[PDB]
C-alpha cells in the first residue's frame, strides 16, 4: 500500500504507469447530440454540440461522500441533461477514494463535480441546484465558499485553453483588465485582485452572522497539517495545562475501506477513557465539537522517541561506550515492553499499531506508549493488517492480538541491531540480525550473562508469534540460516560465484515485465540512463570487472546483451540534454572505451567534445566542468588524440587554474550548510560535489606535466575544504550538515582520506597529520546504508586501499564477514537491498554494482570509478 | 457554538514550527 | 490474424490483462519458483539432477474442488523431491476446460515430474490422498486405477549441451527423427520400453448406428445417426462429465437436461422437436431428437431478397415476410404462457420448411424462471441484449432484430451502436419505394414492426460505446454544397477517430482490419496510404482547417524511411516499392528518387511472384511510371527496359506459370486465398501491357494482352441474369478487386487501342454492377468499388450523378460521433481508417469519381 514515492510492487520499483484498473466506474448516462471525452485519465468532460462558452467566470464545486456518491450524479446530470450546461467529474472510484483520503494536498480536496454555467444563465442553475440535492452532504473543500445548505460551492477560475481568435493567454494567468494575474492555490478563500462581482454576488459575499466569540484554545504553534485536519499545540484556559490538540474535518480523512477519521478519533477516545488509572498511558482533558470539526485534546507526555535513543546510545565506536552498560538497559526496555503488552491485553483493548514512532523514552528509563488511533475492542476474527510504518507490517492475515506481538518482536529486534527495514520484502528477516548481533557483541567484549538474558528474552518473543505460510508472491527470498567463516581464497572465490547468480537471477525478474530500461534501479534516477550513476552500463562494466576475477563463469548470455546495451548506450547518444563525468554525454565515452572500442571512442570523442566543452554551465566533478577536463586529460596522457586538441585542453585547463585561484568561492559552498537529505543534485560538500574533486584533476594535472600552480591550487581547495569540517567528543573530523555528521565515501570523510593518500608523495608534512584523525572517524561498526556512495563499502575501500603493503587478505576478509548482514538470497544467488530497503536494485550507489567496485578496487588497488594517470 | 465557524476555517493557516514520504 | 475483442477498435494478443484468483500453492526452503511464459509456475527442488524423456504424471480436477485438490497434491509433493507445475489463475482454468478451445488440450491442472527409480512409490503414496475427486476423461491419456492420476510419455526439460542436442519435438532418437502428434484415441508409439509393471495395466447393446458426424467439439460433438429398431432421422447429442465450462459454472450435462425438459414441455406442438431417446451410456450423456427438414433464413434471405432490378417478379416479397413475422409473434406470445424461453434466437434456429412455416430449434439455453434480471452472457454477433434485462425480453430483443433483419439485411453491425436499426427501418421503406411495390404491404409491415418496437422495451445507454449513436435524419444531395458539408463532416469523423485511437495505443499510428494489423508497409494496410488520401481529400475542399498534419507528415515519413530497410518483404501494395511511390506522389520528390535508384536492382531479384499485390509486375509498373516523370538517367532506364523487353516475352512464353488458370475451390475472403482479379492475380498483367504499350508502341506487349483477355475470361459464367461474374466455390463475386469491375474497368481503360471483338462484354458486364444491395462498404469487395467503375472512364465528362448515387447509398453503413462519420468495416464490429474497408478507401472513391484517374495506380 502507501503508493506515490514512485509505487508498489513486489521486488522491484517501477515508474508511476502502474495504477491501472479493478475498480468500479460512474457512467453517468450521456444522451444524443453530446459527447464525452476521457482527456486525463481522472475526468470525462461533457460538452453540448454546438455552444460557445466563455473564458473564466465562476465554477461550481459539489461535494460528495462515499456512501451516496452515485446518487448525485443521477441528481446533477438529470438537471444538466435538460437545458445546456457542460459538466465534468472523476471516472474511477479509486481516484474518489485518493481525492478524499489523507495523502493528497489541502488545496485539491473533496472536487468530485464542476460545472460550467454561463455569465448569464447562472441564476436558474443555481436556483435549481439548491432546491435539487437539499439532503446529501460532503467536506467542505478549501479555497471556496459555501452556499447556504447545499455542497454546492463556487471558484473564479480558468475555464478552458485560449481561443484561436482571442491573446495568447496561458493557462496560469487570467485576463482580468490589460493584465495577467497568476493565481494561487491557497486554503483560504481570497477574490483574485479586484474582479467585479455581479450584483447578486455582493449580498451572499458580503454578510456577517453572529458574532458570539466562545473559543476555549490557546493555539501556540501546529507540529504538522494533514487533508483530516492538523496536530496542534495548544493551552486550556480553564487555569493552566498543555494540551495535545486533535482536530478532524467532518466527511474527509477516508481510507481504503468504509470507515472516516471521526470513527478513528471516537476509538481514541474510547481507548483513552479505558485506560484512565495509568501514568504510563495518556489522559484525556477535553472532549467536544466545536462547528463541526469534533476538537480532541489530550495531555502531552514527555521524552524523546526511541528511534532516537537508539543512535543516542547504541555503541558506534570501540570508544563512545564506557563501563559497559548497555544491554542491561535493553532488558529491562524488553522486560516493561511484555509488562505493558500484557497488562493492556488483559484489559481487552489493543494497540495496533507498534512502531519506533510512539515508545517515548522519558529520564531514568521509562516508556509511554502514545498513539492510541486504529485501537480494536474485540478479539474473535482474522483481518488484515492495513495502515503501518515501513517493516511492521504483519502477514498473511491473523488474529487482532498477534499484530501486537509481531510488532513487539520487532521492537525489541530492532533494539538488539538496528537493521528492521527490510522486514517488507523478506519474511522472517530478524533470525539475521540475531544471529548476527551476537558476533558483534562477542567481538566489542561483553559479559556472556547479558547475551544469554537478552537471548532469552527474544525466544520468549519468539515463542509468542504463529509461524505463517508465506504465500504472497514474495516466496522466493529467504533470509540465511548457516552463516560460515572465510578463511581461504576460495571462499571468496564461492562468494563472488554466488552474487553473480543472485545478479543473473535479478536480471530475468526484471526484464520479464519490463521493456524500459534493462536493469533495476533506484527511484532518485529512475529516469537517468546517462554516466556513473544510476544507469545501465556501469552495470555491465562492474559485471564484466568482477567477472574477470573469477575462473570459467557459466557464461550465460552475456555477448548478446552486451550488444544491444553497446548498441543503445551510442544510438541515443546526442538526444540527452546534460553534460558531465556522473550524468552526462562524457562519462558513456569513457565507459565505451573501458569495454574496448578504440576507434568508436575516439571518433564520438573527437566529434562532440568541443561541442560538449562549449555548453557546460557548472564546475564541479559530478555535473559540471571538472570531469570533462579530468576525461580530455586521462586521453592526453594515454595519447590517442591531435596536438592541436590537447594545447587548447592544456590553455583551457590553465584557465579554469587562473579563474580558481582568483577567487574559489564562486561554484562551491564554504560553509558549514542547513539542508539535510539524500539527494544528488543538493549536496554541495563531499568528492562528487565540491573542492575535492577540484582537488583531483589538480593532482593528477600535477602527475602529468608538474607546473606548481597545480600544487597551490591543490593546497589552497585543501585548506577551503577542511574549514567545513569539525571535531567531535572523540577527537575525529567529521563532515557537518545541519544537525548531522556524514562520515562516508562521497559526502564527507573518507574522501579526503583517498585523496591524500593517493598523493601522499607530493603533499608535505604540514598536511598529513590529519589522516590519524580521519582513519579514527571511519573505524565505526555500525552503518543502516550498505551502498559505495553513503554506505559500509565505501567506508571499507577507502579505509585500507593504497597503503604500500600488498596485504589485501585482510580487508576482503573483514568486508565480506561484516557486509553479511545486509543480504538476503534467490537460488543460490545473492541480491542486496539499496538505500531504504524495500527493494532490490542493481546500481552503483547502492547495490551489485558498488559491491563490485568495491570488491574490485580493493583487490585492485586503483579504485575503478575516477579516472587517473 | 454557534456563529464560530468563521474561527475554524481562520485557524486553518497557523504556521509549523521549526525524508520517507508516503504517510506514516 | 490474431482478434480481439474490446469496445470500439481491434488489437492482437495484448490489452487482455489477467484478473482472477491466483491458486498460488506455498513453497518451502531449499526451493524455487519461476513463471516461463504466464500460465505455468515450476517449483522443483534445488541441487537434483533431473531426466529428459521418460514418463510424466498429470493431474486434473473440476472448479468448485481444485484448490483443495492442489493443496492436497503439494503436501505428497513436498514430501521427497519431485518437481511438479501446475497453472496459474482461474482464466487460463475456464480456456483451458471450455467449449471451443482444441481437443488435444484439456485439463491439464497440475501436471507432475516425477522420477525412475520411485514412481510406484509416488503412484501408490498419490492414489490414497486422491480417489475422493473426480474429473473429465482427458484424451490421448491413460487412467490408472480410479483417480484423476494420468500417465504419458514424454519430455520434461529442454536440451542440456552436456547430452545431445536433439530439440523438443524428437524423443531419443538418432538414426531418424520422432515427432509426437497429440490425437484422440491415442497410441504408445514406436520403440519405448514399459519396464516391469505397466504391461499388467495396460492389458453389445448399442442401440444407435453413427454415419458421420456434423461438427467435434471439446463436449464431444453432434452426430448424424440412425435407430436400430427402425430406419429413422435422429440428430444426436453427446457430452462429457464436468467439461464444456463457461465463464459461469454450468457444464454440459446441465444444459442436455434443459434441453431435454424444455423439449419435453412442448411435446405436443408440431414446430418443436420430439425426443426419440434420453439416456446414459457410461458417463457421456447421450440424447437424439429428430431430424427437421427445412432451411436456415440465412441462404432463405439471400436466395429471396430482391437483389438485381428483375429477379422477383409479380412482386409478393412482403406478402411472404408478412406471414412469417405473423407466425414467429405469435408462436412466440403462445409458448411463453408455459414458462419456458429459449434465450438464443439469431438466424441459424429459424427453419423454413413448407411453404413458409417456421419450426424454432437448439433449445440449449431454455430459463423456467422470469423475475431475475440477468445478463445475456452467450449469443451470436449482433443479436445480444444490453444491460440486465427481464428473461422474458431477450427473446422479443431478437424478434425485433429478427423482422429488422428480414426488411433489410444488415444487422451485424449492432452490437456497437445502440439502436442501430432504425437507419434500416428508415432506408428500407425509401428502397421499396424505389423498386415500386404496393403501399398496402409497406405499410402493414410496417405496423409489424411497430408492434415489435412496441413490445421491446428502451434501454439507457451506458457503457464506453455511448459515443457512437446512429442516424436520424436523411437529406437528399441536390448541389455541390452537401457534397463540401459531406466531405468535411467524414474528415472530422477520421480526425476524432484518430484522436480515440491514439490515446490509448501507441504501436501504431491508425486502426487497422485485422487481416493487415501485423502489415505495416504498402498501400493496402499501410500507415502512410491514409494520411496520402487525407491530403487528397482535403485538396478538393476549400479552406479546410488542418489539425496537425504538418507535424504529422513529416512524422510519418520520417518514421517510414527510418523502418524502410528493417524488414523483408517487396510489392506494391505490401511491399517496399509501394512506399517509395507513394513517398515520390506525397510531395518530396529528390529523396524517393535517391532511395529509387539506390535500391530498385537490389529488390528486383529477391521477390518470386509476379502479381501487382506482392510480385515483379507491381515492380515494373513502378519503373516505367518513374520514367515518364525522367528522373531516371539513361543507363537506369534502359536497365529498367531491358528487364521488362524480357518480362513480356517469358509471359507470352508460358503464360499458365505465372497465374492460376481456372475457378478456385476456396470459399474464404482472404488475400493470400484469392486467385483472379485486377489486384490478386491475372487481370493486373494486361494492366501492366496496357500501360507498357502507351509508351514505347510495340505491338508485342498489345498481343500479350489479348493473350491475357482471353485467357482470364474462361472463368466466368453466365447467370440466368445474364451477366459475367466471378466464380469461386459457388458464390458469384461481383466487386472491384475479385470481380467483374476490375475487367470493365480495364476494358473501359482501353477501349481505344482494342478491337471490336472484345468490346462487346460492356452491355454483358454492366448488367452485373447493378446490384440493389451488396453487405460491404468497402473499395476492394464493397459498394464504393462498384460505384467507381462504373462510371469513371466515360468519354462524357458529367460527374454530378457519380457523385449523388455514391453518396446517396451510402447512408445505411454510417455511425455518427458527433458532427464526424466514422465506417465500420466488413464484419462490421469495428471501427476503420484503411484503404481496404474504411474512411480512405471512400476518400479515394470520392476523389476518383472527382478526378478522372483512380489514382492509387500508376498512370501515364
Ligand atoms: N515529545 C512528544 N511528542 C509528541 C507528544 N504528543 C504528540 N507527539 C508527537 O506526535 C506524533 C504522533 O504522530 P504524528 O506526528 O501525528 O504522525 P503519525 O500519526 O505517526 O502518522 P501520520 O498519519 O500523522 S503521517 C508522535 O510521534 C510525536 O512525535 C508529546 O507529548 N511529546
Ligand atoms: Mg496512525
Amino acid at each position: 500500500m502507501d503508493y506515490n514515492f514512485n509505487l508498489e510492487h513486489p521486488f522491484f520499483f517501477t515508474n508511476n504507469d502502474y495504477s491501472t484498473d479493478t475498480s468500479i466506474k460512474y457512467q453517468a448516462s450521456l444522451p444524443f447530440n453530446w459527447h464525452e471525452v476521457m482527456n486525463n485519465d481522472e475526468w470525462v468532460y461533457q460538452y453540448p454540440i454546438g455552444k460557445f462558452v466563455e473564458r473564466q467566470g465562476w465554477k461550481i464545486h459539489i461535494s460528495s461522500e462515499y456512501n451516496s456518491s452515485h446518487e448525485l450524479l443521477q441528481d446533477v446530470a438529470k438537471i444538466c441533461h435538460e437545458m445546456r450546461i457542460p459538466f465534468k467529474h472523476l471516472s474511477t472510484e479509486d481516484k474518489f477514494i485518493m481525492r478524499n483520503g489523507k495523502l493528497v494536498s489541502r488545496g485539491f480536496s473533496g472536487k468530485f463535480i464542476t460545472c460550467y454555467p454561463n455569465q448569464n444563465e447562472l441564476e436558474s442553475v443555481l436556483q435549481r441546484l439548491e432546491s435539487a440535492l437539499k439532503q446529501y452532504n460532503g467536506p467542505y473543500i478549501l479555497s471556496d465558499k459555501r452556499w447556504d445548505e447545499a455542497p454546492i460551492y463556487l471558484r473564479y477560475g480558468v475555464f478552458r485553453p485560449s481561443r484561436d481568435d482571442e491573446k495568447k493567454v496561458a493557462i496560469d494567468e487570467l485576463i482580468v483588465g490589460d493584465e495577467v494575474v497568476k493565481d494561487e492555490r491557497l486554503p483560504v478563500f481570497k477574490i483574485p485582485k479586484g474582479i467585479v462581482p455581479p450584483d447578486f454576488l455582493n449580498k451572499w459575499l458580503d454578510k456577517k452572522d453572529k458574532k458570539q466569540g466562545d473559543f476555549p484554545f490557546i493555539i501556540d504553534n501546529a507540529i504538522r497539517f494533514s487533508n483530516s485536519g492538523g496536530i496542534y499545540n495548544a493551552r486550556l484556559k480553564e487555569d493552566g495545562k498543555k494540551i495535545i490538540l486533535k482536530e478532524a474535518r467532518p466527511y474527509t480523512g477516508l481510507g481504503f475501506d468504509g470507515t472516516y477519521s471521526s470513527e478513528k478519533l471516537a476509538s481514541e477516545c474510547k481507548a483513552l477513557k479505558i485506560l484512565n488509572e495509568w501514568s504510563e498511558a495518556p489522559k484525556i482533558y477535553w472532549h467536544g465539537k466545536i462547528w463541526e470539526h469534533t476538537f480532541l485534546g489530550i495531555e502531552h507526555m514527555k521524552g524523546v522517541p526511541l528511534n532516537r535513543w537508539v543512535t543516542n546510545n547504541f555503541p558506534l565506536y570501540e570508544v563512545v561506550d564506557k563501563t559497559k552498560d548497555y544491554l542491561l538497559r535493553v532488558s529491562k526496555i524488553v522486560e516493561k515492553l511484555i509488562d505493558l503488552t500484557n497488562k493492556f491485553h488483559s484489559e481487552n483493548v489493543y494497540h495496533q499499531d507498534l512502531h519506533l514512532g510512539n515508545i517515548l523514552v522519558k529520564d531514568e528509563d521509562e516508556i509511554s506508549i502514545i498513539d492510541w488511533e486504529q485501537a480494536v475492542f474485540s478479539n474473535d476474527e482474522k483481518v488484515v493488517h492495513k495502515v503501518a510504518a515501513p517493516g511492521f507490517r504483519a502477514w498473511r492475515e491473523t488474529l487482532p492480538s498477534e499484530i501486537d506481538w509481531y510488532g513487539i518482536r520487532q521492537i525489541a529486534h530492532y533494539l538488539y541491531m538496528p537493521l528492521v527495514t527490510t522486514s517488507d520484502l523478506t519474511y522472517n528477516y530478524v533470525s539475521q540480525t540475531r544471529i548476527e548481533g551476537k558476533k558483534l557483541f562477542e567481538s566489542l567484549g561483553y559479559t556472556r550473562e547479558h547475551i544469554d538474558y537478552v537471548e532469552s528474552l527474544l525466544s520468549y518473543l519468539d515463542s509468542k508469534c504463529p509461524q505463517i505460510e508465506n504465500i504472497s508472491r514474495k516466496k522466493v527470498l529467504k533470509p540465511m540460516h548457516e552463516i560460515r567463516t572465510i578463511e581461504s581464497e576460495q571462499d571468496i572465490q564461492d562468494f563472488i560465484i554466488k552474487l553473480l547468480r543472485g545478479f543473473t537471477l535479478t536480471y530475468g525478474q526484471w526484464r520479464k515485465e519490463f521493456q524500459s530500461r534493462f536493469f533495476p534501479v533506484h527511484y532518485y534516477g529512475l529516469n537517468f540512463n546517462q554516466g556513473i550513476a544510476f544507469s545501465d552500463l556501469a552495470i555491465l562494466w562492474s559485471y564484466q570487472q568482477l567477472a574477470k576475477k573469477v575462473k570459467n563463469f557459466k557464461f550465460d548470455d552475456y555477448y548478446e546483451i552486451r550488444t544491444q546495451v553497446i548498441n543503445e548506450a551510442v544510438n541515443n547518444f546526442k538526444k540527452s540534454s546534460l553534460s558531465g563525468l556522473f550524468d552526462g554525454k562524457i562519462g558513456t565515452i569513457w565507459l565505451i572505451y573501458e569495454f574496448g572500442e578504440i576507434d568508436r571512442a575516439v571518433e564520438l570523442f573527437t566529434t562532440h567534445f568541443i561541442e560538449i566543452f562549449e555548453n557546460s554551465q557548472n564546475k564541479n566533478l559530478y555535473s559540471g566542468q571538472a570531469g570533462i577536463l579530468l576525461v580530455g586529460l586521462y586521453f592526453l596522457s594515454k595519447g590517442e588524440i591531435d596536438n592541436k586538441l590537447g594545447e587548447e585542453i592544456l590553455i583551457r585547463l590553465r584557465e579554469y587554474t587562473l579563474n580558481y585561484i582568483e577567487n574559489p568561492e564562486t561554484f562551491c559552498k564554504v560553509g558549514a550548510s542547513d539542508v539535510q537529505s539524500n539527494d544528488p543534485y543538493e549536496n554541495f560538500g563531499g568528492l562528487l560535489y565540491g573542492h575535492a574533486g577540484v582537488a583531483w584533476l589538480f593532482g593528477e594535472a600535477y602527475k602529468l606535466t608538474g607546473e606548481s600552480i597545480y600544487k597551490n591550487g591543490l593546497e589552497l581547495a585543501v585548506d577551503k575544504e577542511l574549514v567545513a569540517y569539525k571535531v567531535d567528543s572523540n577527537n575525529s573530523l567529521q563532515y557537518s550538515q545541519g544537525h548531522r555528521l556524514l562520515p562516508y565515501l562521497a559526502t564527507g570523510s573518507a574522501g579526503l582520506l583517498l585523496l591524500i593518500n593517493r598523493n601522499k608523495e607530493i603533499l608535505s608534512s604540514k598536511y598529513l597529520k590529519y589522516l590519524t584523525s580521519l582513519e579514527r572517524a571511519t573505524d565505526v561498526v555500525f552503518c543502516v546504508l550498505p551502498g559505495l556512495f553513503n554506505g559500509f563499502c565505501g567506508l571499507e575501500v577507502a579505509n585500507n586501499i593504497y597503503s604500500d603493503i600488498d596485504d589485501n587478505f585482510s580487508g576482503q576478509k573483514k568486508l565480506i564477514e561484516q557486509l553479511y548482514r545486509y543480504l538476503c538470497v534467490i537460488e543460490e544467488g545473492f541480491v542486496i537491498a539499496g538505500d531504504n530497503g524495500l527493494k532490490i536494485t542493481t546500481d552503483i550507489a547502492s547495490g551489485f554494482a558498488g559491491v563490485a567496485i568495491g570488491l574490485v578496487s580493493i583487490m585492485d588497488n586503483k579504485l575503478t570509478i575516477l579516472p587517473q594517470i | 457554538f454557534q456563529g464560530m465557524a468563521e474561527e475554524v476555517l481562520n485557524l486553518q493557516l497557523v504556521s509549523v514550527q521549526v525524508x520517507x514520504x508516503x504517510x506514516x
